[PDB]
């Protein structure tokens, strides 16, 4: 529900408000002097400015305005610089990316205008797509990957619970989540290691709740044993108490499912705060996720040569068929198109096989963070057929 | 069941809208109350402890949250 | 309102003053640039 | 050289053992310079005692289950690791818990040898079934932070546990933007600290501050030249 | 032809890279790309912004102002250096000599560097230490994170020269006069004006300051009642002028580089009725800032999201903090890995290398490498398009990187390296691709694009706010925006936006008066544009008429002053 | 006729309106936008725009 | 067991510092805190303004000098100088060519020391005459040029960016040792000739102690 306005912008927009509060206080003798002062940027104004802007909404718009979410209300806070700071979750609604686009700011003056901005057009109140009901103000790329890494289960990770057959008991039991945090501070527990912890402040799945409690016999104090990763614990902590523990690697689709559920069952303010917490966590763990690009991470399929040779043999057969006078020119083109589409799909398949599933270029696509596998296939492998000037 | 909201998001929108049938009714409600307050400062209210320099509209919204006001469509 | 049903954005029943027409025009036009 | 204007420390009390501290406003950038340091000092530089190992009567090899009691071995290890114990005998000390017959055991049922203390006597440990006895030996010793299971040995009947020495349980921190005159990007540090009942959050913060100050005086010893001076401590 | 690894870039991002090279702004100090094509030199030369020796000789004299070469046949030729010249788009054309007295120069040799040139090569940007990894969202969705070094060391600083102009001409009520004597202005405000009323050279002008004082003959009917009484009682003269002085526009500042002046008195040719004309040339040093638009040669553009302190920038083992953090999520879908190959080769060139020749030349380096078998730190290499650096050879060079001062190899054979979080202190768990990338400062800067307005000039025809920053205009609330507003049901916001912020000629002054006096905003009136529509219809012979509920046509068309 | 004139084919619309001596009730929201009146939608509905609000007695007391 | 801090010298302007013992998973934080303080808050000396008689603003040349005023000020950014005054002092520089004006040609007032007399400043030929006046102040970190309306400065002064920090490049490693575990922190400081690594680390520790004194 916030946005960052350059100081100079806010000073110019609220100029009359700041002049009024400069005459209220005795910084300015008369109103003409208040104007002259605000124009010279005398240091007295800045303090006063932050007072006038208190809880005074402003509208942000990006063109083209395709649907109403193209104009959204925000509470403004002063920012250092000459640029508008925009919350990332709203980007989807505006189709706004930071490759240089700009946005416009409008200041509602009348009381009814400010009220319409606070109630009708407040960013927090517009989490959902007015066209589809799906959620838009939702983790999009980095956030997604972040969470997708934080909620992955890595077989054999550090500190993994191992029920030991020797005299040593199993070593992956942690009294509370905080004990797991401590263990991970030392190189003893990976956030993605399949462990077992006693959770005291998170609801369990419906089934475990039915067994270990009454159908609703769960209260905040009631603890219980969970078999998850520390990451999935830290994730389910971001969702509200009442939500049952999920324990899945948070693909974008599953995050969408959770946000849909929350929007359907919960107030909207809670949903907005949940998406904001997800944002923060996803950014942190995305930084910590180790996704990079590198000439070595772009593995080329090792079977590419033989695949291409085989489909070239087929193509030479078709071309000799044409020279024989047995194929139609359009039929020759049609046969070559089928051959090469198949060869492209085959090299894409070999690529997807050869690539380890933790390869960053694969992680970014599969998690739903950004991009499709056709791009992965044209980058390594082969671009395939390209269109004609005609089409 | 929710953390203490910040500024605009306070009071929560769901609890405010429970006091009215629709969003637009609440809009006009609060705008009328805020104009009334600002007239008072130059006419009734405020009806709750006014903030340090709380915007009249914010005071009106708070009054709406405490049911200190009645209306008729 | 009832013939129209839920307001896709608010998730509740559409309010008595909505301009469902413009919202429909937008919901239909916004994805226009995806039609190939 | 210049000086810093009005850095202060405030406290808000969420519980009688959980508090949030706010250091504000710091010059831009120092929030992170002194946040992770304070967190790791709180979680790793406070002397505290806790259970190091236990010997349970009736099971020494299998560790599968305990006769006459519902809880299994691992649930008991977990219930014990959450014990709050303060010991002055810096050398290893032993305690014994004994109970019998149908009923329920707690922390007060254990006999604390002279010098050590138990702060949450109302805590649960296990439930004895009909004709159910329970005799257990516990080891307590000073330490700091969290040390994994230290292993076992040649004396069957004793299992080492994870020693949660640290008197502080959970610590987190964030850095928000505060406005010093004409600057909206000054740093304000917020520290959430949930501790055990051995000491209040304020005392833990004070101990961490003293230990840190000693550490950095190590470096201040090399020489005495000018440095950022502050008005209020 | 200047995009390294072009064949590795899709045509969309390559087209963008060409177009964005043509937008780089000259920097105060220019640095040729550590990895380029072969075209930088020939491009710079043919372009004609570097000084070139027309005739081989010997440098007889060199100054910041000119360069004289004594040819062998006794001839003298001299070249005047363009010094801090304003270009058609505000960039700074500034030549510097690269010869020393007594140097023997051949014909065609480059004598002085131009705006974006270095030793005769097109230098459109700088070589930056780049780390490819998402960093706390501040490089989310194409934003870019910069090390504050690039500010402290002016690595992306540029000079921008604007030309303010103003003329005193003939009006109906007389003729304007350029005078330092302006109505009721504080002696201190004019403190930087000379006797003529023109700002003094080298004066630092903030936005709002006077640049050239000018008064315009004002009519007597326009004198306010206050001014009427003031000129009557104190027996004022009959000048009755208005302050039409040339002030510096919003969001602008700088040192006055220059002043040019043309007088009708002198034999200076000017248009009809234009007595005097003065031009103030003002320069400003722009440091890279939040909002500025950077880009590589591979169509990989982005605005700067945040400029971090050098201390919390991720840094290598030796404390070397990276200069720029480029979000990983942006590379793979744009099909411009060219930037990655460039990063690898750039690190190679920044560290230098030595392929092990003992026991033969490895097969990967056998084909191309001739004098590339070794290279000193900061070597200048060119990888032509559709030729040059091959992937195998790139990897090979990456294997034999030379170490730093302490004999530490910082970037491994994959092109990655461990990095520390300059914020917490803990290392980042996984190796990151670090390298050296050529980044240009594109001519799209916040200083040029920030703009706000509370109230300003309106159009005499539509009576709506003027349009454009240059005219201190207002934003246009377009038809699609009104659609959006309606979809929300924000009736009052839409009305206000369309009546008391644009067209209500009395409503807007009422609104300002009400904000200044802490009173509620009044009810809105009638858009002037509607009256104008009616007038146009009428002029089309259409009898339009506004009617009451049950009535005839409504018509459209002192006490406060006496108080 | 105002709406039509502003949508498309201004010339023909205006000519037919002049001939048929048309009269615009000024009831569509685009029309009100043109004339600067509160659009009849959302907060522009009659029940919403004329709401009366006075503080209750129990609150006026304290 | 109390922790000890042992210094080691590698050159006149680069010292390592071994701190041990430290609780495991704790040396990185200490090293990083010291690095941040060193890079940000080491009091030093730098130039604030300069004045050149023949010139009224930066964007111009001086007859007979090969470098325009902009390039002159850039070359001057490379100056490393230390002043004990703690108040605005002034240095001077006259020189008639032919010749190469370097930093040595500056006459620092008693109390201010110039540490790299070899640094190039400008080249002068027969007709070249340079006469400069440089204000030196004491500050910390980085402070951009102070405007001529923010000060009572006349049209002559040419304010310059002040890079006060005398610390050049800081890094660190830690050796971890695992039942009785501990971390050894090896900090690495390199500074300009302005002050020694020892003195830099000392002031850093002083400021860090003063700041952590907020424990109370
Ligand atoms: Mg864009």
């Amino acid at each position: 529900h916030q946005c960052g306005l350059p100081k100079l912008m806010a000073l110019e927009l609220f100029k009359p408000f700041v002049m009024k509060r400069l005459v209220d206080l005795n910084h300015a003798q008369n109103i003409k002097s208040a104007k002259r002062m605000v124009e010279r940027q005398r240091p007295q104004v800045w303090d006063v400015l932050e007072e006038v802007i208190a809880e005074h909404p402003v509208l942000l718009n990006r063109a083209p305005t395709l649907h109403r979410l193209g104009i959204q209300a925000f509470e403004p806070m002063l920012v250092e610089g000459k640029a508008i700071q925009l919350h990332p979750l709203v980007c989807e609604a505006f189709n706004a990316d930071f490759d240089g686009d700009q946005m416009a700011v409008h200041l509602p003056l009348s009381a009814e205008a400010q009220a319409e901005a606070r109630i009708l057009m407040l960013s927090s109140n517009n989490i959902l797509s007015p066209a589809s009901g799906r959620p838009l103000a939702m983790p999009r790329l980095d956030m997604v990957t972040g969470l997708y890494y934080l909620t992955t289960e890595v077989p054999g990770d550090t500190g993994e619970y191992q029920p030991a057959s020797g005299d040593h008991p199993e070593t992956g039991v942690y009294s509370s989540p905080a004990e797991a945090i401590m263990a991970a501070d030392r190189g003893v527990l990976s956030v993605r290691a399949k462990i077992k912890v006693r959770l005291t402040q998170l609801r369990p799945p419906v089934e475990i709740e039915a067994e270990l409690f009454g159908h609703s016999g769960w209260q905040p104090g009631d603890a219980w044993m969970a078999e998850t990763t520390l990451g999935r614990v830290m994730f389910n902590e971001l969702l509200p108490l009442g939500y049952p523990f999920v324990n899945k690697q948070m693909h974008k689709k599953v995050q969408a499912a959770i946000i849909n559920d929350l929007a359907e069952r919960y107030p909207m303010i809670v949903v907005a705060q949940t998406v904001d917490k997800l944002k923060d966590a996803g950014f942190y763990w995305a930084t910590r996720s180790g996704v990079t690009v590198s000439m070595a991470d772009v593995l080329v399929p090792p079977r590419k040569k033989e695949i291409l040779d085989h489909y070239e043999e087929r193509a030479d057969k078709v071309e000799k068929q044409f020279q024989r006078g047995a194929l139609n020119h359009d039929e020759r083109n049609e046969a070559l198109v089928e051959i090469w589409k198949e060869a492209t799909d085959e090299v894409g398949q070999a690529l997807r096989e050869h690539y380890p599933d933790d390869n960053p270029i694969i992680t970014i696509v599969d998690s739903g963070a950004t991009g499709n596998f056709t791009q992965t296939r044209t980058l390594a492998g082969m671009k395939g057929l390209v269109t004609n000037p005609k089409g | 069941g929710y953390d203490t909201p910040l500024g605009i998001t306070n009071p929560p929108i769901d609890e405010l809208l429970d006091r009215v049938s629709s969003k637009y009714a609440l809009v006009i409600y609060a705008a009328k109350r805020a104009r009334q307050i600002n007239d008072y400062y130059n006419y009734v209210g405020p009806l709750v402890e006014p903030g340090l320099q709380e915007k009249p509209l914010s005071i009106a919204l708070r009054e709406i949250h405490a049911d200190l006001l009645e209306h008729t469509e | 309102a009832t013939c129209y049903g839920r307001s896709m954005a608010t998730g509740k029943l559409v309010d008595i003053g909505e301009a469902v027409g413009i919202v429909a025009a937008q919901s239909i036009g916004e994805p226009g640039t995806q039609l190939t | 050289m210049l000086i810093s204007q009005r850095p202060t420390l405030s406290e808000d009390v969420l519980t009688d053992n959980r508090s949030q501290f706010v250091i504000e406003p710091l010059e831009p950038g120092f929030g992170y310079t002194l946040g992770n340091s304070l967190r790791r000092t709180l979680l790793s530089s406070i002397p505290g005692a806790a259970v190091t190992s236990i010997r349970i009567d009736g099971v020494l090899h299998e560790f599968t289950t305990v006769p006459g009691v519902k809880e299994d071995v691992t649930e008991i290890i977990l219930n014990l690791k959450s014990l709050v114990v303060s010991s002055e005998e810096d050398e290893p000390v032993t305690m014994y818990l004994r109970k019998q017959g149908p009923g329920e055991v707690t922390a007060g049922d254990i006999v604390p040898p002279a010098g050590v203390t138990v702060h949450n006597p109302g805590m649960h440990i296990a439930t004895l079934n009909d004709k159910g006895k329970l005799e257990v030996e516990l080891v307590v010793e000073r330490g700091r932070g969290y040390v994994p299971a230290v292993q076992s040995g040649a004396e069957i009947g004793r299992i080492p546990v994870d020693s949660i020495y640290s008197p502080v349980l959970k610590v987190t921190y964030k850095v928000d933007a505060t406005r010093v005159e004409q600057r909206t990007d000054f740093d304000k540090l917020i520290l959430d600290v949930e501790t055990k009942n051995s000491i209040s959050p304020r005392d833990a913060l004070a101990s961490a501050g003293k230990t840190l100050v000693e550490l950095f005086g190590l470096a201040r010893e090399l020489n005495v030249e000018a440095e950022g001076i502050e008005i209020g401590p | 032809a200047m995009i390294p690894f072009l064949e590795h870039d899709d045509a969309n991002r390559a087209l963008m890279g060409a177009n964005m090279q043509r937008q780089a702004v000259p920097l105060v100090r220019s640095e040729a790309p550590l990895v380029g094509t072969g075209m930088e030199l020939r491009a710079a030369i043919d372009a004609g912004d570097v000084v070139v020796a027309e005739e081989s000789g010997v440098i007889e004299e060199v100054s910041a102002d000119y360069i004289t070469v004594m040819h062998d046949n006794g001839t003298r030729r001299t070249y005047r250096m363009r010094k801090f010249a304003r270009s058609n788009h505000g960039t700074c054309a500034n030549q510097c000599p690269i010869v020393d007295a007594g140097d023997r120069v051949e014909a065609g040799q480059v004598i002085a560097d131009g705006p974006c040139t270095d030793d005769g090569e097109m230098a459109l940007g700088k070589n930056l230490l780049v780390a490819i990894m998402p960093w706390e969202g501040h490089n989310y969705e194409d934003a870019i994170i910069l090390s504050n070094r690039l500010v402290e060391e002016d690595v992306l600083t540029s000079i921008h020269i604007e030309e303010h102009e103003i003329d005193a001409r003939d009006t109906k009520l007389g003729a304007e006069e350029i005078t330092r004597d302006i109505p009721n202005i504080s002696d201190e405000v004019l403190a930087d004006l000379d006797e003529r009323g023109i700002v003094r050279i080298g004066a630092e002008v903030r936005d709002g300051d006077i640049l050239v004082g000018k008064v315009t003959p004002k009519g007597e009917t326009e004198l306010t009642p206050e001014e009427r009484l003031l000129r009557a009682i104190f027996g004022e003269k009959a000048r009755e002028v208005r302050d039409t002085s040339l002030k510096v526009p919003h969001g602008e500042s700088g040192k006055v580089i220059g002043i040019r002046v043309f007088s009708r008195e002198d034999e200076d040719e000017l248009p009809a009725g234009v007595n005097e004309l003065v031009r103030v040339y003002v320069a400003q040093k722009r440091k890279i800032s939040d909002g500025d638009k950077l880009a590589g040669r591979h169509g990989n553009k982005g605005v700067i999201g945040k400029i971090l302190p050098v201390e919390d920038m991720p840094f290598l083992a030796d404390g070397t903090p990276v200069d720029i953090i480029l979000n990983t999520h942006g590379v793979p879908r744009r099909m411009n890995i060219g930037q990655i190959l460039e990063t690898h080769l750039g690190w190679c060139a920044h560290s230098g290398w030595k392929v092990d020749a003992a026991k033969g030349v490895p097969d990967w380096a056998a084909r191309l490498p001739d004098e590339l078998l070794e290279a000193q730190p900061n070597a200048i290499v060119s990888t032509p398009v559709f030729d040059g650096a091959q992937e195998a050879e790139l990897q090979g060079l990456l294997s034999c990187t030379l170490p730093n001062r302490d004999g530490d190899v910082l970037v491994d054979a994959d092109g990655k390296a461990m990095l520390f979080d300059g914020r917490s202190g803990e290392p980042f768990p996984y190796p990151v691709t670090v390298g050296y990338m050529y980044i240009m400062k594109l001519h799209h800067l916040v200083d040029d694009k920030i703009h706000a307005r509370s109230t300003g000039p309106y159009s005499m025809i539509t009576q709506q706010p003027l349009g454009g920053k240059a005219q201190f205009g207002g934003q246009r609330f377009g038809e699609m925006e009104c659609w959006a507003m309606q979809a929300y049901g924000a009736a009052y916001t839409l009305q206000e936006l369309l009546t008391i912020k644009s067209d209500d000629t009395v409503g807007r002054v009422k609104v300002y008066e009400a904000i200044v006096k802490g009173e509620n905003i009044p009810e809105p009136g009638i858009p002037e544009s509607f009256k104008v529509l009616l007038k146009e219809l009428q002029s089309l012979c259409l009898n339009v008429e506004v009617l009451s509920s049950d009535g005839a046509a409504i018509e459209l068309r002192l006490e406060r002053a006496a108080a | 006729w105002l709406s039509a004139a502003s949508f498309q084919e201004t010339t023909r619309v205006l000519t037919d309106a002049a001939i048929n001596c048309r009269s615009d009730k000024l009831n569509g929201l685009k029309e009100n936008v043109i004339i600067g009146k509160l659009i009849p939608a959302g907060t522009g509905i009659n029940r919403y725009r004329n709401i009366a609000v006075q503080p209750t007695e129990e609150a006026r007391a304290a």
